[PDB]
């Protein structure tokens, strides 16, 4: 569901909070499925992700504080 | 209050006509001034209207269903059926009778799904093995018994250990497609081998399809 | 030709909020009342909500629906997703004379440990081998992952033509269920010795032998 | 199961402006590329609009392409519209290995005169009643508006089995013209004194006789 | 540049194999990486499309067309031709070959429609009859003449007068459907009845579908 949010010109949360795209974007994006791999039965919880931030971030650059960090909920059962 | 419950053969027959009837308890047709509809839903799917009746003649259809479906009310009898005409194989769905309060609006009781079968217009009855069991089918403290159900036509099949009285560890698998045409399943049931020799274990297998009901008791095997 | 657009599956973890969708083709989502139905599988569908904002009595107050008619959808929101949230949801429309219902939507998530794969077997039967018939059953029980390889032997000769096997289906105790047929000639199961079954699970190979006796 | 949803029919005024939307059924808008093709009645389709913001080397800037991906549907804006703009607008994503292409947008915008139903009438041919058949062929042409009521008569009765008549019909002439065709058999033919067409247009009826000579 | 032309017959029989070729000029196949497809168009309905290839053996089907197409490739010839198998009556569309710049893009270039359809096994060839007039044919100073086309199958069919020499006052009449599968129409040409009886007026009827040139001519109507 955030595979759209990939895109310069929109706030949600991960697109702000981990890997900002600037206006003069010429990036080119590719994404596909590979559930059969990444997504180990009984769920997979080996990637995390940042929610909450104090602020925004300068776009191309790597957020690593610890100091907001959850969980997925990946499951190759799914739809 | 009131309360749909329905009837009529779960199999049907390509190329021929279903006869489905919808009863009413606790409740009048006539009275009330509401609609009668029947809705199918295929399994894994999602949920397909089929037409709406009122109390007098008035009916509407979907017109992918059109000239198709039959719907009838008798009032002396409290009750409304549904007759299809020229059903395929695309047809298996679950049928639900229910209360419409507003037409444009929602139904406010659903009636229990009846599953229907339609698919090569044929019709076997099935072959119940007892599942004996011996030293070599225990594991530890715990012993395993069943029947097999093979050689089938059509789907399904409803097998119950005791009358229903034994549920836990009874587990019942899916049927496959065997080489020629017809289906296998099995029901077995985990059980301490101390009662092995002192208790009687009966599977009761029943096929409304084939209307052949089978109950086989289950032995430990003698050698011969 | 109006048809209700609605997502397949859609997932959320419980206690947060998420949006159910449902949109329109050619008549405007106003124009027609819009209800979602809450469904239990293997169970008759129950009303959920109706009029896009009333809420029956009896249902939890979290199940609310909105209507944007300038995008021509159904929204229905839930907040705090429980355990009996999982249910299938459509939504129903009425156009002129012929409802038409919704694509349906699924609450899909909601940590597994793995299962030793106990393996039972049965001879034929002698009431089946009096009607000219004998099968084998291999039953896989209470495993996970549900990923089991089945290989039948014919004494130390392994045997493909007539064997029938069934996919994993999850178990009432949190685990998976499984079986395997094997269809014979009364001839060709005394001609061997011994059958026996060997199932593969993680490596682990759990192996039981019959005879006929 | 991705299908896209278009409007059937829209139609503006010229010299202003207008949004054409589609939607996508599952999957969201701005995950794949989604192309526009205008194609002529009886022509080919041109490709109008492409990467939803780039438009090809020689059709005008009017034609502008938006993505709301939030609504799941892509939006096609024309400003300015005029004669020629009378196509039809398909918009159209491949996604992977599938094109699906959209339903479809045509175009409305708006000197026929008022004339007489000139009608001419021909006997069945001797050639045709040696193939043991007979056609009475009624024609009515040069008229306005193309509402016409066509009555066969045999000397007094209506005939009205073996009637098969053509709609009006545009030419050159800004008038409209018709057919009707009488199949009869050759006993039939000659079994009535006379057979005559009756055309009424506006309330004037224009009749004319044929008889077996 | 590069420019895309069909070929192959405009009908294919009911539970028949259809046989249509796109050749290539002005370019080549294999060269550029680019890929081809085919794209049909019922009259009055949206684009759908069929199939798309590279010009190795890389293939892809649409899943409603799904195990019907077989489109192969020639790179000796320069043109690409695409095999379809049980035509049914609802496959009547105008089918399109066309260059594919990108795969997941668009169409740099579409070649011309033809109208490839069904045909019912009612094909016969049509019955030309002359329209003679006569004194009850004419309304003033002109007169009117022409011919019956009647009993024929499929559409359509060209009418000339006087092989093309003859074009004012004209006209062409759509055919309409017979009370038994066949088709029906006719052509006129108003003229002067001062020439009626001094020129010579015939009828070129052209059904390419069952080759049949069939040359009428109209002459005035004789009492007998």
């Amino acid at each position: 569901d955030e595979v759209r949010q990939i895109a310069p010109g929109q706030t949600g949360k991960i697109a702000d909070y981990n890997y900002k795209l600037p206006d003069d974007f010429t990036g080119c994006v590719i994404a596909w499925n590979s559930n059969n791999l990444d997504s180990k039965v009984g769920g997979n919880y080996n990637y995390l992700y940042r929610l909450f931030r104090k602020s925004n971030l300068k776009p191309f650059e790597r957020d690593i504080s610890t100091e907001p960090l959850q969980s997925y909920g990946f499951q190759p059962t799914n739809g | 209050q009131v309360q749909l419950q329905e009837s009529g053969p779960g199999l049907v027959k390509p190329s021929e006509t279903l006869s489905l009837t919808c009863t009413v308890s606790g409740g009048s047709v006539s009275s009330g001034g509401y609609f009668w509809s029947w809705i199918r839903q295929p399994p894994g799917k999602g949920l397909e209207w089929i037409g709406c009746i009122y109390y007098s003649g008035s009916t509407n259809y979907n017109p992918s269903l059109k000239s198709r479906v039959t719907i009838s009310v008798d009032t002396s009898k409290d009750q409304f059926s549904l007759k299809l005409s020229s059903v395929t194989a695309a047809d298996t769905a679950v049928y639900y009778c229910a209360r419409q309060l507003w037409l444009r609006g929602r139904f406010d009781y659903w009636g229990q799904g009846t599953l229907v079968t339609v698919s090569s217009a044929s019709t076997k009855g099935p072959s119940v093995f007892p599942l004996a069991p011996s030293s070599k089918s225990t594991s530890g403290g715990t012993a395993a018994l069943g029947c097999l159900v093979k050689d089938y036509f059509p789907e399904p099949v409803t097998v119950s250990w005791n009358s229903g009285a034994l549920t836990s560890g009874v587990h019942t698998f899916p049927a496959v497609l065997q080489s020629s045409g017809l289906y296998s399943l099995s029901s077995v049931v985990t059980v301490p081998s101390s009662s092995l020799g002192t208790q009687t274990y009966i599977c009761n297998v029943n096929h409304k399809p084939s209307n052949t009901k089978v109950d086989k008791k289950v032995e430990p095997k003698s050698c011969d | 030709n109006f048809m209700l657009t609605q997502p397949h599956s859609v997932s959320e973890s419980p206690g947060k909020t998420v949006t159910i969708s449902c949109t329109g083709s050619s008549g405007s989502i106003a124009s027609n009342y819009v209800q979602w139905y809450q469904q239990r599988p293997g169970s008759a569908p129950t009303t959920v909500i109706y009029e896009d904002n009333q809420r029956p009595s009896g249902v939890p107050d979290r199940f609310s629906g909105s209507i944007d008619s300038s995008s021509n959808s159904a929204s229905l929101t839930i907040s705090g997703l429980k355990t009996e949230d999982e249910a299938d949801y459509y939504c129903q429309s009425y156009d002129s004379s012929n409802v038409v219902f919704g694509g349906g939507t699924k609450l899909t998530v909601l940590g597994q440990p793995k299962a030793a794969p106990s393996v039972t077997l049965f001879p034929p039967s002698s009431e089946e081998l009096q009607a000219n018939k004998a099968t084998l059953v291999c039953l896989i029980s209470d495993f996970y992952p549900g990923a089991v390889t089945v290989a039948w032997k014919a004494d130390s000769s392994p045997v493909k033509a007539g064997v029938e096997t069934t996919t994993p289906s999850k178990q009432s105790n949190n685990k998976y269920a499984a079986s395997s047929y094997l269809s014979l000639t009364p001839e060709q199961w005394k001609s061997h010795r011994s059958y026996s079954c060997q199932v593969t699970h993680e490596g682990s190979t759990v192996e039981k032998t019959v005879a006929p006796t």
